[PDB]
């Protein structure tokens, strides 16, 4: 039953009650405990067309975090043309939580099965759901971490490369165990990878590459300019902001006691707002071993337009492609 | 080093030909970045295939583009007058380098026999002032590309100061050449006349300048 | 209607130097990547060298590398080719070329830089006396190519063939440029041909009368 729509949708998640840190504590008013029985319909011999990146159930996703984000990790001060703001900031614990949105009545939701879907035109084979299944919403520039991962091989999805400014979005087959530290100057910081899983992934990565772009010689190279968050891999860990060096992972051609790359990260106090236009200052951090073990299930890049060679450059900067990658075969419709 | 070419190919008008291109497995067989072009003698090439296959626009769809692993290949039907030119492919090749093929002449028979219109000037009375003389031969609008070129005073031969172009095809799709004949003005103003002969399949034009 | 106009090609002695430009209109300049394609005379065409739209971007081939400058100015809508240490086998036909993306369509009409150490001979250029009639022009020895020849100022297009060149024993150049008019006009128009023989300065405006 193909009628596409607008509405108001509504979240679901395993919050805590006893809790005090972030997340969950949005959750627990503002949505519903997961049903432990969620079923699937499959619908067979239909066959439906989408539009993978213009989505209203993006934005609410979008809209959610903006309105979870500013009235919990509440700053210190706040500015942006002709306006500047100061209240009190505690530092907060925290952690990310999967979730699941959910369809109101006369209506519901589809999956595209399709683990060899793109993004473009038909999914061959199709079932309906009640709610999605559960995703930590991450905040990150260039990679994307926690995240869905692929099942049969690794895929790309960008609006198309004939629009290059369109920024180009990937997902992996396998994970990338990371870890990051800040011992107890106590600003810089670093993080670590065993290089062995980084080379072969983005050799695995230009093999499916120049077979999109038909014909070339797979190049990498990092971000050209513009603000921070971008240029690095920023991102949260429990009660900061992480900003870390990302020249090394971008190493020109990749060809067909285990070594760790090591990153030089820092913290900052100031952070570019990722909602709109805006520069932010937070409370000074806390004392001790600061670590999280968490794992890469894609990344955001741009196809630059310079050269006839095949350079690729990190993406970022709008968060709603963050959100892309993991509701990408969730759908709405009417029942008709 | 470079990819290679046949150096020349020949079929006949409405037949179709094929010109094969061939490089490493650095360049062609990785690569689709593989662009065909034509070259009339003397001016700007022109682009005709891109991407293996493609057309642009303001291109006879009479052209067509392949590739097998190692290999390239052009095809044109329905060969016409304006095809006789000589053609190169293009390969993107591995460290963001392209290579040039080594050229292959398309030769078009079965063309129209021209005779040709041929031309004899005399040394300008400025040359003789100089102290120098020179006969100019020019041939033009024949047909095929081959022609013997020789020289008579009076009507007894004459070897010595002459020097002759390789026929070049013009702005009509017919040839052209040039014929000067080095002398001194008492050689040229000593004979009664010379007189200059063109050899071109069996017919022989002559042309006599008389000084006075 | 784009455009590629280039310049400054000519003489050069060998270990000398030169500049060549190519003047582009009718697109944006930058968006598109640039090529320069070298053609010996008789020979295959050659990969020059490579630039990016915003530059950074630079490639070279071996036979040249260390000696030849890519450079554009992005706001002039220009290309630069500085070249140093010229030796003979660099004497070709330039020409400068648009990318589209691997391919390369739109060509400029070509520049001939030759090198050689000859001290660029200005040539002699002799009046050839003449319903239809023929008449012409001598350029008698020139080093070297090329010469260009323009009947009154441009103004007479029709009848005019210019012929390729001999390379004589002596080692320099003669063309004949011959036109054909109508047996009336013999004594009512004075006939000019403008040669330009641009490495040697010699601009020779000469008359043909009977």
């Amino acid at each position: 039953v193909w009628k596409e729509a607008k509405t108001t949708l509504f979240c679901a998640s395993d919050a805590k009650a006893y809790e005090r840190e972030v997340h969950n504590v949005w959750a627990t008013h503002a949505c519903v405990p997961t049903d432990p029985n969620p079923q699937e319909m499959a619908l067979g011999n239909v066959t439906e067309n989408f539009n993978m990146w213009k989505n209203d159930m993006v934005d609410q996703m979008h809209e959610d975090i903006i309105s979870l984000w500013d009235q919990s990790l509440k700053p210190c001060v706040k500015l942006t043309g002709g306006s500047t703001v100061t209240q009190a900031c505690p530092k907060v614990s925290f952690d990310p939580i999967p979730i699941h949105y959910c369809a109101p009545a006369g209506y519901a939701i589809l999956k595209c099965n399709n683990e060899t879907f793109e993004g473009t035109g038909p999914c061959n084979n199709v079932s309906t759901v009640q709610c999605t299944h559960g995703i930590k919403p991450v905040v990150s520039t260039q990679l994307l971490l926690n995240g869905s991962l692929a099942k049969e091989e690794i895929v790309i999805r960008s609006e198309n490369l004939t629009d290059n400014a369109k920024t180009i979005i990937v997902h992996l087959k396998e994970s990338v165990e990371i870890v990051c530290t800040r011992p107890g100057d106590t600003r810089q910081a670093h993080c670590n990878i065993s290089e062995e899983k980084w080379n072969k992934t983005l050799q695995k990565v230009s093999k499916i590459l120049q077979e999109h772009f038909p014909n070339k010689a797979i190049k990498f190279e990092p971000h050209s300019g513009g603000d921070l968050e971008i240029t690095t891999h920023s991102f949260n860990c429990r009660g900061e902001f992480f900003y870390c060096n990302t020249t090394k992972l971008f190493n020109g051609t990749y060809n067909s006691s285990n070594t760790t790359i090591t990153l030089p990260c820092r913290i900052k106090q100031i952070v570019n707002m990722w909602q709109g236009v805006g520069r932010a200052m937070y409370a000074p951090p806390i004392k001790g071993n600061i670590t999280c073990k968490s794992i890469i299930t894609g990344l955001l890049l741009t196809r630059d337009k310079d050269s006839n060679t095949e350079t690729f450059r990190p993406g970022g900067g709008d968060m709603r492609d963050n959100w892309r990658s993991e509701l990408y075969k969730y759908k709405v419709v009417e029942i008709k | 080093s470079a990819l290679t070419q046949p150096p020349s190919v020949s079929k006949s008008l409405g037949q179709s030909v094929t010109i094969s291109c061939t490089g490493t497995s650095s360049d062609i067989g990785a690569y689709t970045g593989v662009s065909w072009y034509q070259q009339h003698s003397g001016t700007a090439p022109r682009l005709l295939i891109y991407d293996v296959s493609k057309r642009p626009s303001g291109v006879s769809d009479r052209f067509s583009g392949s590739k097998s692993g190692n290999t390239a290949s052009l095809t044109i039907s329905g060969l016409q007058t304006d095809d006789e030119a000589d053609y190169y492919c293009c390969s993107y090749r591995t460290g963001a380098t392209y290579i040039f093929g080594t050229g292959t002449r398309v030769t078009v028979l079965g063309q129209p026999k021209g005779a040709p219109s041929v031309t004899l000037f005399p040394p300008s009375s400025e040359e003789l002032q100089a102290n120098k003389a020179t006969l100019v031969c020019l041939i033009s609008d024949f047909y095929p590309g081959a022609v013997t070129v020789a020289w008579k005073a009076d009507s007894s031969p004459v070897k010595a100061g002459v020097e002759t172009t390789t026929p070049s095809k013009q702005s009509n799709n017919k040839y052209a050449a040039s014929s000067y004949l080095s002398l001194t003005p008492e050689q040229w103003k000593s004979h009664r006349s010379y007189s200059c002969q063109v050899t071109h399949e069996g017919s022989t034009v002559e042309k006599t300048v008389a000084p006075t | 209607e784009v455009q590629l106009v280039e310049s400054g090609g000519g003489l050069v002695q060998p270990g000398g130097s030169l500049r060549l430009s190519c003047a582009a209109s009718g697109f944006t300049f930058s968006n598109s990547g640039m090529i320069w394609v070298r053609q010996a005379p008789g020979k295959g065409l050659e990969w020059v060298s490579y630039i990016s739209l915003s530059g950074a971007n630079t490639y070279y081939a071996d036979s040249v590398k260390g000696r030849f400058t890519i450079s554009r100015d992005n706001s002039q809508n220009t290309l630069s080719l500085q070249m140093n240490s010229l030796r003979v086998e660099d004497t070709a036909m330039y020409y400068c070329a648009k990318e589209g993306w691997s391919y390369f369509d739109f060509w400029g009409q070509g520049v001939l830089v030759t090198v050689s150490g000859a001290s660029t001979k200005g040539p002699s250029v002799f009046p050839l006396a003449p319903g239809t009639a023929a008449l012409g022009c001598l350029v008698k020895d020139y080093f070297p190519e090329p010469v260009t020849v323009s009947w009154n100022s441009g103004a007479l297009t029709s009848g005019v063939h210019t012929f390729p060149a001999v390379l004589q024993s002596s080692g320099l150049y003669s063309l004949s440029s011959v036109v054909t008019v109508p047996s009336s006009s013999l004594g009512t128009q004075t006939y000019i041909c403008n040669v330009n023989h641009k490495p040697s300065n010699t601009k020779v405006d000469k008359r043909v009368e009977p």
